């Protein structure tokens, strides 16, 4: 059976009943694959210029990652789908902003 | 260790086993530097990254730009 | 009115038993009404991300990989203890290896 | 020169501009060696390749295994 | 307009009226792209153990490249299609056998 | 019967005007009835793969990149001249840069 396992930097659609939230994956494949969990930050088209926002370019829709809302999600149980990947520079900005809070 | 240069989309690229990538502290989506010397293509991690302070980010938070906590829902 | 505002290192119970260790700085927690934390559990199982919290009768182990942001101001939070900076550093170091 | 490590199919890989590949005498589908030292992933061309002699190949040609010239047709 | 331009090592279908011959590309992208021509060797399912045959593995059909039948083809005028790529080791064997004749 | 068998470096006319310079060794040409060659043309145009063939009245330039295998024995071939090894090497070197 072929199944998607997320990589660091992947932009995924996380499901929930109904129904999905876009998110950027922060943890590596090995951890994600072994545990069925992954750390990520949610995305939203509702940009407000909040300082923890990181603009994501060249995606289907214009949007931003909310770096301060780091979340451990059960991607395997919920059933995630890959939508794309963020640029290395965008992932560095997300990680640099998270570092201010829990580094 | 033998690998190859192949065409990935519009660009040449070289495959590396996950165990090696992991052994070198690199991850998928990491930026790297490729400075060439003599006859061996060189590839290394980047040391410089954006740096922010707690004060500069928190001071820019306002009641108007604050976001509510995302409702992740349930499976 | 006097109100409790979570500080980094505080062990809190959030309303909705959900014990957690606060990881983010007071300055951020106070301005946003939000905080980043990791859940606590009472039984150690040898999971790699467990960090033992000494001098903690109840829920003495933090699960470092399970970071989450919570709306503590909206939901309500109560302080139940304080975790030593040394232990908080172990939690943060594990998180850094994972994502950083 | 800045590049990145990304996931190409099941494997991590790094993109290199064609001008650099060309500047280093490498081509698409070339084998390479990646020997790691200190802190810089190393990648170099292979020097050893299969070697045949005219005599060994021509002596193995027989009337039975000889192929006719391919008819390429016309556009 | 998007058009296929062959790379060294690509396995292509070369057209002819009607109608196509499988071939392995030997020349590089830059030359192929600039000239509309490419050097290649034909493939055939008719293996006979001829010494200039190079076995191509993991392809749709079992077959061999006839290394001694190097041919300059007008791939752009004829209208070639990509079918896959040969392994680096297989291309080295083709090139090593050609070298015996025109090296 | 005496028959002409192309040697490496021979300039030949193949039946079907198709002048070409034979690149493959006599030993191979003789055993297979085939040979690898490059076509000749009379006018130099500055094309990078052109190799000038000295002491050649007609078709004095070889187009090195346009290698082809031909069935000389089946089709018939006639010798029209010989190209110096030095010039044949220039042709082969250009081919090697391209594919080798």
């Amino acid at each position: 059976v072929s199944r998607y396992v997320p990589d660091m930097g992947d932009l995924i659609w996380v499901d929930f009943d109904p129904g999905h939230r876009p998110a950027v994956v922060l943890s590596p494949f090995m951890y994600n694959n072994k545990t069925g969990m992954c750390l990520c930050v949610p995305c939203t088209t509702q940009s407000k210029g909040y300082p923890f926002e990181v603009v994501l370019s060249g995606q289907e829709r214009d949007g931003v990652a909310l770096a301060d809302q780091v979340k451990s999600i059960a991607w395997r149980a919920r059933g995630a789908t890959k939508k794309g990947t963020v640029a290395p520079e965008e992932l560095q900005l997300i990680k640099a902003k998270i570092n201010v809070l829990i580094g | 260790i033998h690998s190859s240069v192949k065409r990935w989309g519009n660009s040449p690229a070289v495959r590396i086993p996950a165990t090696l990538m992991q052994a070198l502290n690199l991850n998928i989506d990491d930026e790297v530097k490729i400075d060439l010397v003599d006859g061996k293509l060189i590839i290394e991690p980047v040391r410089k990254e954006p740096v922010f302070t707690l004060a500069e980010l928190v001071n820019d938070i306002t009641p108007e730009n604050l976001h509510e906590n995302i409702d992740w829902g349930e499976p």
